[PDB]
């Protein structure tokens, strides 16, 4: 049946005034001292604590005054806010005491929404407590949601005081649990010793379960550096990708020794022309196609964001239109590689080009042209608050301006009227510039010397920032002249690109190639070959991050040999 | 072409050759891909077979090791009446012996893998070894056919929508 | 081909080149 | 384009090339034209 809303909504209101006055008020709650008169009904069609306190028939039923105690005032006064409205106004100051007095009042609307919001809050500094927090009140997806998260960046949290303070299942759980992204277990064992030493009165019995979990005797990748590194070219991933799998999972090597350098193609091509916004994960060390997910809901002209901790994020975004201009934020996960959706921005930011410049990322321009106090607008990334603070914007309208800082300083080249983008001062010194005012300037972390190929013309222009020089190398090797298709990229810490000039058919002609500083001067790295990676763009996302490849999803889809000669 | 003249009944023949001939391309180049996939999955598996044996020898390092500490530091935890001491090696002794075990145990369900896929590869290798043959046979009459039957009043478009089905 | 044409020699210049 | 790519002088070779080119289509059919009227005289020389 269509249940009338329009009298629901009068109807609640007239409640709220009522309420506001004092009127028929027949019960009167006692917190610490402060009276609360209210109605029955109300606390009873809302919590089914008061439900049930309510139609028991007693005196509680009869007794005007109630005395409830271990209940905030302000946390009752907000739920009977709620119960008079609906619409709660949670703060990450009070979230946790409004969901302890939620469970305790057992308000279905009230515990979901609480929920939600402590899942869509778990950041790198509140993991820990949320977790025991979650453990305390026996609330599983926010318990799971923020172990996940703990395993995600232990090395990082594992100092925290709330560490030291968990019990003892947590400590079991944690350190049993094989997604730990530690390089070296070394780190785990310390970490166990300072929890076990923190209390040693309470905790000198744990010492046998403490050291049971450990993994001492695994020598995951140790063994390797033992015998030798004899192999086809860097096939250690395929040992990981191997040896891990079939393991009893008491000798497992743990999550983080499985973290490699991996090609993160976002909004990248496939050999279907269907999927020409797809993205497909490789490898440049065991040479292997990998699946990918970079289109969230769809969404296209993103902007990848790979942190000093490997965590791809996007800003911005375009779903197909119903293309229709969103700002939905979305994080790629390593462990879960999935897109978590948070708080979306104020600007729609089109295949914007942003870092985490002082290892906080800034949404340098990135946009379109109409406005410099609508497009081309740097903002700021609140991490903890997770907010978009606005900044000093991007004067006039700069399109593919690669984004790379240097020394602790954005120096994003434009087409040519370069800045000293400040991450402090927020200021734009015009810096050392070039003459040629183009575009399409590929260049990745490239050190003291950034190197921006390309100009759709591939000039590699030397970017000398301590000395602020200015120099020059040469031109990519093509023929007549090749097609400026550029695709800087940074392999653990390299001067390398992924130039894809297509000469002979054969898709794009995918060729690394070498840069030199110290000799400055032109070769070629590998050659990844067109067997297996077809169609892929000119001028498509091309970042490089340490992921987990047994997390990766193991998809190659990709056929390598073709064109039999049988005829 | 079984001695016929009707042209159009001649055609029709050439079309029911046409199916065949893809059918087998098709079925050619999936055989080709069943080949690249085993190949690369015997890769994957002598690496990590290669893996296991390694690690099974540096465990053995490992086992003689021990006998090692048998005698370079086992003087000052035996002789004073403690256990709790001695199990950073008699404690990670048992417990080698038992991924000796289980790794050994994990060592055999990689070979029987290995039988198995090999018997599932073998079993339709036969079938490619056999296919081709046959293949190449169509594939001449389909050129003998191709000199004339299609010289007989059939159209390169024809012979193109012929191939669509 | 694959570099003339890649260089920017339009279609049209190449028939007047082809024509001459 | 000859060890001369450079823009003007890769397309001047290319004219060259085409010029090239060109002439040899022209005498190639003529040869075939050749090719086909020797033909048809030892066929009628034959017949005769």
């Amino acid at each position: 049946r269509q249940i009338n809303t329009e009298y629901a909504v009068s109807l609640l209101e007239q409640l709220k005034l009522f309420y506001e006055q004092q009127l028929f008020t027949d019960i009167v709650l006692i917190v610490e001292g402060t009276e609360f008169p209210c109605h029955k009904m109300v606390l009873a069609t809302c919590s089914s604590y008061f439900r049930a306190m309510f139609m028991s028939g007693l005196s509680e039923s009869k007794q005007t005054h109630v005395h409830l105690r271990n209940v905030d005032a302000a946390t009752l006064q907000i739920i009977i806010t709620y119960a008079y409205t609906g619409n709660l106004a949670m703060n990450d100051s009070t979230v946790e005491q409004l969901y302890e007095t939620a469970c305790f009042l057992q308000v279905e609307d009230v515990l979901q929404r609480c929920r939600e919001y402590l899942i869509k809050k778990i950041n790198a500094e509140n993991c820990v407590r949320l977790l025991s927090f979650a453990d305390l009140f026996s609330c599983e997806e926010l318990k799971q949601s923020a172990k996940r998260m703990v395993e995600h960046k232990f090395t990082a949290v594992y100092h925290q005081d709330a560490f030291m303070q968990l019990s003892h299942d947590l400590l079991i759980d944690i350190l049993s649990s094989d997604n730990l992204n530690v390089e070296k277990e070394e780190t785990v064992r310390e970490a166990a010793m300072l929890w076990l030493e923190y209390n040693t009165e309470s905790r000198s019995q744990y010492l046998s379960s403490v050291l049971s979990q450990i993994r001492i005797d695994a020598l995951s990748e140790v063994t390797q550096r033992a015998w030798f590194q004899g192999l086809p070219p860097n096939d250690k991933s395929v040992v990981v990708q191997g040896l891990y799998k079939d393991m009893p999972k008491f000798f497992k090597p743990r999550l983080g020794m499985t973290k490699e350098e991996m090609m993160i193609f976002i909004e990248a091509s496939s050999e279907n022309p269907c999927s020409l916004y797809s993205s497909v994960c490789y490898s440049p060390q065991a040479e292997k196609v990998y699946k990918l997910c970079s289109p969230p809901a769809d969404l296209h002209k993103v902007g990848t964001v790979v942190t000093p901790d490997n965590d791809i994020y996007i800003a911005g975004g375009q779903v197909p239109l119903k293309f229709r201009t969103v700002n939905c934020f979305y994080w790629f996960d390593a462990q879960q590689n999935t897109w978590f959706p948070k708080t979306p921005m104020l600007f729609v930011r089109i295949k914007p080009s942003l870092v985490c410049c002082e290892g906080y990322i800034y949404a340098i321009g990135g946009d379109s042209v109409g406005g410099e106090l609508n497009r081309r607008t740097v903002e700021r990334y609140d991490t903890e608050k997770d907010e978009w603070t606005m900044v000093s914007p991007l004067p006039c309208a700069w399109q593919w301006s690669a984004a790379v800082v240097v020394h602790d300083c954005i120096y994003v080249m434009t087409l040519n009227l370069m800045y000293c983008y400040f991450p402090r001062s927020d200021s734009w010194v015009e810096m050392a510039m070039r003459q040629t005012s183009r575009s399409f300037a590929s260049a990745a972390a490239f050190g003291d010397k950034i190197f921006y190929i390309g100009g759709l013309s591939v000039t590699v222009e030397i970017y000398d920032v301590n000395k602020n020089e200015w120099k020059m190398a040469a031109n990519i090797p093509a023929k007549r002249y090749s097609d400026p298709c550029v695709r800087a990229v940074v392999i653990s810490n390299s001067l390398c690109v992924f130039m894809r000039e297509t000469h002979l058919n054969e898709r794009a002609k995918y060729v690394t190639y070498q840069y030199d500083l110290e000799l400055d001067r032109w070769s070629l790295r590998q050659h990844i070959s067109e067997r297996v990676l077809w169609d892929l763009g000119r001028d498509f996302r091309c970042t490089v991050g340490k992921l987990y490849p047994s997390c990766l999803e193991e998809s190659p889809w990709k056929p390598p040999t073709y064109l039999f000669s049988t005829d | 072409v079984v001695k016929e003249d009707n042209i159009e009944a001649v055609g029709k023949k050439l079309h029911e050759y046409n199916t065949q001939f893809q059918e087998k391309s098709r079925e050619y180049d999936r055989l080709y891909e069943e080949y690249t996939r085993t190949s690369q999955e015997i890769q994957m598996k002598r690496t990590a077979i290669e893996a296991f044996n390694e690690t099974i020898k540096i465990f053995e390092e490992q086992c003689q090791t021990q006998e090692r500490y048998s005698k370079e530091y086992i003087e000052k935890f035996k002789r004073e009446g403690n256990e709790k001491e001695i199990q950073r090696i008699m404690h990670n002794y048992d417990k080698l012996k038992s991924r000796i075990s289980e790794i050994i145990d994990s060592r055999r369900r990689l070979e029987e893998d290995l039988k198995k896929q090999a018997a599932e590869y073998r079993e339709i290798d036969k079938r490619m070894n056999s296919i081709k043959p046959d293949l190449i046979q169509l594939r001449k009459t389909r050129d003998q056919y191709l000199m004339w039957l299609t010289q007989k009043g059939v159209r390169q478009k024809k012979l193109n929508e012929w191939l669509g089905n």
